[PDB]
């Protein structure tokens, strides 16, 4: 995922656990680090008001613009809970990035979640890193529940009607340098928490 | 609201939900369904 400009290179959600404060569990219910999709197909799924993705898909590039299907892994029990995401941009060219979370349901926003973050150079590039990113209530309300179920094709059923609009932005510009749509599905694998990239057109 | 989502798949009887096209209707790859 990404162009000359901003490459993703590392996406993962997780629960630490603190057993004793030695000792930390961590599970990832997603992780990173095909064909293509008519954009069209999915615009019902994300918001298309004042900033909509209809919006941002004609505002370019369309090289930018990523669909990305989850099989998460919610095999895990569930005191010193985190609920976290940690995330890893890397550039050629320094900037001064801006990153937006929406989470949606039934293509409506229902929190917005917007960070600033800058560059420090590595290895003759530049890095930008959210390191533990709380995950909101909502979320963590989310998970819970999805968890309640006792089917895991129930699950499948709900998580239809969930996604989640990742942007990247340079904030100087108003540039997006990355836009990831996500759509989600619970793991049959016994690999675990697997993805599916496809870029978006049309 | 959130329980409406999950009281929709628990209890079909009572569903109240704004229906919607399957993803698995929709013109997508082959491989968009296939993990
Ligand atoms: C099956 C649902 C599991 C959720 C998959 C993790 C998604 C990663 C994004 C988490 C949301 C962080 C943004 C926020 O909470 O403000």
């Amino acid at each position: 995922i990404g162009t000359t400009k901003l490459r993703l290179v590392e996406f993962s959600a997780f629960l630490e656990q603190q057993r004793d404060p030695d000792s930390y569990n961590k599970h990832l219910f997603v992780h990173i680090g095909l064909e293509s999709v008519d954009i069209r197909q999915i615009y019902d799924k994300f918001p298309e008001k004042k900033g909509g993705l209809k919006e941002l898909f004609g505002k370019g590039p369309q090289n930018a613009f990523f669909l990305v299907k989850f099989w998460a892994d919610l095999n895990c029990n569930i005191a010193g809970a985190f609920y976290g995401v940690t995330s890893q941009y890397e550039s050629s060219e320094n900037m001064t990035v801006t990153c937006s979370t929406k989470v949606c349901s039934f293509g409506k926003q229902v929190v917005e979640k917007v960070e600033t973050e800058y560059a420090r150079f590595e290895n003759g590039r530049f890095v930008y890193r959210i390191n533990r990113s709380p995950m909101c209530e909502y979320m963590i309300n989310f998970i819970h529940k999805l968890k309640h179920l006792p089917e895991k094709y129930m699950m499948n059923s709900v998580l239809e009607n969930f996604t989640i609009l990742l942007v990247v932005t340079n904030r100087d510009t108003q540039e997006t340098l990355l836009c990831m749509a996500c759509v989600f599905e619970v793991s049959n694998s016994e690999h675990g928490a697997q993805h599916h990239i496809h870029r978006l057109v049309k | 609201d959130l329980e409406a989502l999950f009281n929709a798949v628990m209890n079909p009887k009572t569903a109240n939900v704004p229906q919607t096209v399957p993803m698995r209707l929709r013109k997508l790859p082959d491989s968009f369904f296939k993990p």
